[PDB]
RNA sequence: CUCGAUGUCGGCUCGUCGCAUCCUGGGGCUGGAGCAGGUCCCAAGGGUUGGGCUGUUCGCCCAUUAAAGCGGCACGCGAGC
RNA sequence: ACCGCUGAAAGCAUCUAAGCGGGAAACCUUCUCCAAGAUCAGGUUUCUCACCCACUUGGUGGGAUAAGGCCCCCCGCAGA
């Protein structure tokens, strides 16, 4: 959640977008990535944001 | 506009006034005081003036205190105290090295005298708080001066803070209000104050003009 | 194993929050999170991460009038009948920084580590603070859109 | 139906608008005022005062009348100041003009003196008749009420301080 | 000022108002004025 | 709940709290002329006596007082009497 | 508590919804006392302001001092 909000997105929508993109990276490895490779975490954020639907409230 | 002076309690006597009434007076030796320091708002946050009183041998004063006195350029004294003025400092009516004497008061005025009451040692409840004690007969068993109950029951299962009990008594700082200055003797520098002054003979006493009058 | 912060790993920064019109609860939550370090991915509940927080203009915080008139602040001295109450209005008249500090401290975890965490909090009533030697970057409350 | 009415302007010497604030001048002094945010005060073709507000809202309709009446009272006072005529009833009851203050004799041991506040003028016409004048209606009314409550109500004999021509209650008593 | 949980006008001149969150009845007759409490 | 024990009235001593206020403080109304009252509202800072009779609490009475309030705390308080 | 001034919604009225007053032994300052263990451990001042040895050279172990203090000693109306 800390890393996601650093990249300007909520944990809610980050998880939903990763599920939509079909990325099955674990939460443990997601946190490890967040601490170790911030650039990789940012790339994952862009992927999830793209996979998110156009309007999440419909 | 508070005035103040340090002095020594010399003891009690009696005198007669113009209406031929006896006046019990306490004689206070409001000795000559030196200031040695001024507390300014811009430098300390409050207004006050130090007062030095009491002849002492220079051999008996350690180096730090000697340096403090040297900075103000006065001879060391025994006692040192501050007279807390009001916020209206006015930065005047007091110069370092000024001498105060007993003529800052006048006959018929009113003063406040503060001192340290005499020590009473470890004191019981009857003496310290005026407890009634228990009876001396009619069956009372070894409770003639004992406090009795000190609480309730399971509600509450404790003793409250500040409950009156036996302990050390006296040696407190005490101030007495609205004491009439019967007469000020300028030659010997004493004040004849009507009433009782806290402490023992020879104790240090601070005299101030009464706030309430 | 998951990362566990070591001694010397943590880094601290200085933040200055202007409370000129922020709601008291909002400002308190933001300051508490900043102090604890929940904004960092290296956060660990047993480690005092987090940054120094300076609050200025504490007298200008936003409180409703009925709250100023009716919200009580209680204290017990320990003596019988030792309960003393003041309104938030009087508290803001006298020590405005204390209202903010009490709000922030009510939001930290109730343990020993919070005692060391809250040492990084400085609240001032005016618009000036003495810590110009440090360079507190301004911080504004933001909400990430969901 | 008050508030949807323009305010006539006899003089309006220095009518200004600055962020829901107005000031006026004329034959008397100037008094500033700040208008409520939802209500807007505007100038018209002949410089009249009109109060506007977003319609259909309780808090706005309530404030409309207040905003109109405040400015109308302001201009009325600047044109001619408000004056209150009050009389004194009771045996031996009377008032005296002592410089700028008024001295009252209402049966008390001590002499009752009322100090004139700033901007308020006192005038005594008769021993039992006197006037309070001024520009601000609220201040004039407050001082008039203060002077009126100098004595407790007396329904049996009517002694006290009264406004001119008002009816106080009466009781038979004995 | 009569103080009862039920306040209602007694004569035709009594006005029922609500001020400072208080339901109270005012009238020219002083013995008619009441407030809720 | 307590039976391999939770000491039961009254009194003394020490208290503390509530306000449903006895006095003192502030008011409204009055079938309040004044003095005095009645009733209702606000108010718990302080104060609120000594005896006779009874194991008593309670109660009656005597003499005062500004007043002689009502209750909770194991019907407060027996490793305090 | 209560008594008001200005005043609409509700063309009037209204102590009130904007606003502004008075108002008690109750509350807060003011008088007395405690108080920086207030670990946010404060302020104003003044004095010393100085050495030597060892070592793995360490915000390391020792030793000798300054200012100052304590113990010992003669006492107290200070006191278990
Ligand atoms: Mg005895
Ligand atoms: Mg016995
Ligand atoms: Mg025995
Ligand atoms: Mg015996
Ligand atoms: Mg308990
Ligand atoms: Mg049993
Ligand atoms: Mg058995
Ligand atoms: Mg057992
Ligand atoms: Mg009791
Ligand atoms: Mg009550
Ligand atoms: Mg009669
Ligand atoms: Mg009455
Ligand atoms: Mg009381
Ligand atoms: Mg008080
Ligand atoms: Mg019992
Ligand atoms: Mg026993
Ligand atoms: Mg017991
Ligand atoms: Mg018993
Ligand atoms: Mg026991
Ligand atoms: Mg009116
Ligand atoms: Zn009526």
């Amino acid at each position: 959640n800390a890393a996601a909000r650093l990249n300007d997105i909520t944990y809610n929508r980050l998880i939903q977008g990763l599920k939509a993109a079909g990325v099955e990276v674990d939460r443990k490895n997601l946190a490890d990535i967040a601490i170790s490779d911030p650039a990789a975490f940012t790339a994952l954020v862009d992927v999830a944001r793209a996979a998110l639907p156009e309007d999440v409230n419909a | 506009a508070r005035k103040g002076i340090l002095g020594t309690k010399l003891g009690m006597t009696q005198v007669f006034d113009e209406s031929n009434r006896v006046v019990p007076v306490t004689v206070v030796k409001a000795g000559p005081n030196v200031v040695t320091r001024i507390r300014t708002p811009e430098r300390d946050g409050y207004s006050a003036v130090q007062l030095a009183y009491g002849e002492i041998s220079p051999r008996k004063v350690n180096k730090p205190l000697t340096g403090q006195y040297t900075a103000a350029g006065v001879n060391p004294r025994r006692y040192l105290a501050e007279l807390r003025l009001d916020d209206s400092d006015a930065a005047t009516e007091y110069q370092v090295g000024q001498e105060l004497t007993a003529e800052i008061f006048a006959d018929g005025s009113y003063v406040d005298v503060t001192g340290t009451s005499k020590g009473k040692g470890f004191a019981g409840t009857m003496k310290r708080h005026g407890f009634r004690g228990q009876g001396a007969s009619h069956g009372a068993q070894a409770v003639h001066r004992r406090p009795g109950s000190i609480g309730g029951c399971a509600t509450p299962a404790r003793v409250f803070k500040g409950t009156r009990m036996a302990g050390r008594m006296g040696n407190d700082r005490v101030t007495v209000l609205n004491l009439l200055v019967h007469k000020v003797d300028a030659e010997n520098g004493v004040l004849l104050i009507k009433g009782a002054v806290p402490g023992r003979t020879g104790g240090l006493v601070m005299v101030r003009s009464a706030i309430k009058r | 194993p998951t990362y566990a912060p070591k001694a010397g790993d943590t880094t601290r920064s200085w933040y200055v929050i202007d409370a000129t019109d922020v709601v008291l609860g909002r400002l308190a939550v933001a300051a508490a999170n900043l102090l604890r370090g929940k904004h960092k991915p290296t956060f660990a509940p047993n480690v005092d991460g987090g940054d120094f927080v300076i609050v200025i203009n504490a007298d200008k915080v936003a409180i409703s009038g009925d709250k100023l008139q009716h919200k009580m602040v209680y204290r017990h001295s320990g003596y019988p009948g030792g309960l003393h109450k003041r309104t938030i209005g009087e508290l803001m008249q006298r020590h405005p920084d204390r209202v903010v500090e009490k709000a922030i401290l009510g939001m930290l975890p109730k343990n020993r580590l919070s005692r060391q965490i809250q040492r990084k909090l400085r609240v001032y009533a005016g618009p000036e603070h003495p810590h110009s030697a440090q360079q507190p970057v301004p911080y504004e409350l933001k909400q990430v859109a969901q | 139906r008050i508030g949807k009415q323009p305010i006539p302007v006899p003089a309006g010497v220095d009518v200004t608008i600055e962020g829901q604030s107005i000031s006026v001048k004329g034959p008397k002094g100037t008094l500033g005022l700040t208008v409520a945010e939802p209500i807007k005060v505007a100038r018209n073709d002949d410089g009249a005062i009109v109060v506007t507000r977003p319609d259909d809202e309780r808090r706005n309709r309530s404030l409309h009348g207040l905003s109109r009446t405040l400015v109308s009272n302001l201009v009325t006072g600047v044109t001619q100041g408000y004056t209150t005529k009050m009389e004194i009833f009771g045996v031996g009851y009377r008032v005296q003009l002592k410089g700028s203050n008024l001295e009252f004799a209402l049966g008390y041991s001590h002499p009752v003196v009322i100090e004139a506040p700033e901007g308020i003028t006192f005038a005594v016409q008769a021993p039992t008749k006197f006037t309070v004048s001024g520009i601000d209606k609220q201040k004039v009314g407050q001082i008039a009420a203060n002077i009126r409550r100098l004595r407790r109500p007396d329904p049996y004999k009517g002694k006290g301080v009264r406004y001119e021509g008002e009816q106080i209650r009466r009781k038979v008593g004995k | 000022v009569k103080v009862n949980p039920s306040v209602k006008p007694i004569c035709d001149k009594c006005r029922l108002i609500r001020r400072h969150g208080r339901v109270m009845v005012i009238c020219s007759d002083p013995r008619h004025k009441q407030r809720q409490g």
